[PDB]
């Protein structure tokens, strides 16, 4: 109910303070990269971004009033495509690269030492490329988010239409943040279009991500984490 | 339990 | 560069009368009715693949681009048409007007009932916003130009924004306001997430089935091979 | 590809 008396600067605000910190890597540059080291980095980083993740989602305005049962079954849904669109987001600024950490910036060749990632990595720099060239504001990004949170398990389930409240209060929220730009009222919806769109891709990255990661534990490339396992297992 | 559900209650 | 020149109505109109017809199939079993919706998909493609030469802007691109649209889209442009043949159908899919089936037929398939489950909640979703059909022809239009665009390419991102326009167009119409039509427009466009989530669990599935056989088409084949 | 062929038509 406090999400939804929040006016769209209380939202955005909130949004912003909530944002989860930049996590370094793992990374030892005294060895050289192979496909199980390589892994190993991106799912030790992953899983610890998962706690931070969680904290993060608790502060999303609406999250909090759901049961705990939807709470888990949201986040193991929607997981990735989280990881995805923050890893996606901080790669704006670096053409060609992805900054998974300050101290971990790959380019698609490196990709190419695990097999089957660099299909994922294309992607993931393409949707880069894409917020780059939409000119991506750092707070329609945390509004995306939160959509992606909200809106990625919602269907696999009154308290839906209190999820759906709380989205339409971010699409309030978006297209205040372009009036507020001075983009006229039709750039407005279709930017609005142009953003949610983006957004089938991020799911669709997610699901090819969550194959490549189930194959490479099931060829013991990677020990997951107990944490990491079990957001897989949501998905299989 | 799921280590999620236990998580979320922090 | 037609596509750009029509109004909302013109828009509209094309995508109504672009629309596919609803075609037929032929005590049922794993690989029969395994069979009979493969059949059916592979007949619903031929189809499909005149639709998408009426939808405006899809013609002015190369083979190349086209090809790719259509591997990326089929399955997805498959799924939200029995999702919206299944609306006034609640708790029942409808891939055939003689095939009616309910989420327990789904099991007659081993790992299909889950996909059914989530072609039914979109069912519901889209009769709770009660989706209009030409709502639904945009939509069906924006999956076709924006599954495959980013894996020449501004010229699809006006059509799309064509697409847009066209939706707010039919909400304004329908006496929305104005926070109305945009929370509409997210609403409908966030299921598309969850068409391309299904779409994708489904590539899956079928690709499962093709390795343990019933058969399959060589143009059904073709698209499978596409998204591996 | 059959693909090919028929939007080719
Ligand atoms: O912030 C992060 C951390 C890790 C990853 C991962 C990158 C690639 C592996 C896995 C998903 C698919 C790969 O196995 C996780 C991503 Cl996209 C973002
Ligand atoms: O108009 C149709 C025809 C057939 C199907 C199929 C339904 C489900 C099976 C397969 C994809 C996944 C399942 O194998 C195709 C669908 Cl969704 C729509």
């Amino acid at each position: 109910s406090l999400a939804l008396s929040l006016t769209a600067d209380q939202m955005v605000s909130a949004l912003l303070d909530a944002e989860p910190p930049i996590l370094y890597s793992e990374y030892d540059p005294t060895r050289p990269f192979s496909e199980a080291s390589m892994m190993g980095l991106l799912t030790n980083l992953a899983d610890r971004e998962l706690v931070h993740m969680i904290n993060w989602a608790k502060r999303v305005p609406g999250f909090v009033d759901l049961t705990l049962h939807d709470q888990v079954h949201l986040l193991e849904c929607a997981w990735l495509e989280i990881l995805m669109i923050g890893l996606v987001w901080r790669s704006m600024e670096h053409p060609g690269k992805l900054l998974f950490a300050p101290n971990l910036l790959l380019d698609r060749n490196q990709g190419k030492c695990v097999e089957g990632m660099v299909e994922i990595f294309d992607m993931l720099l393409a949707t880069s490329s894409r917020f780059r060239m939409m000119n991506l504001q750092g707070e329609e990004f945390v509004c995306l988010k939160s959509i992606i949170l909200l809106n990625s398990g919602v269907y696999t389930f009154e308290e839906k239409d209190h999820i759906h409240r709380v989205l339409d209060k971010i699409t309030d929220t978006l297209i205040h943040l372009m009036a507020k730009a001075g983009l006229t009222l039709q750039q407005q919806h279709q930017r609005l279009a142009q953003l949610l769109l983006i957004l089938s891709h991020i799911r669709h990255m997610s699901n090819k991500g969550m194959e490549h990661l189930y194959s490479m534990k099931c060829k013991n490339v990677v020990p997951l984490s107990d944490l990491l396992l079990e957001m897989l297992d949501a998905h299989r | 339990h799921k280590i999620l559900h236990r998580l979320l209650q922090d």
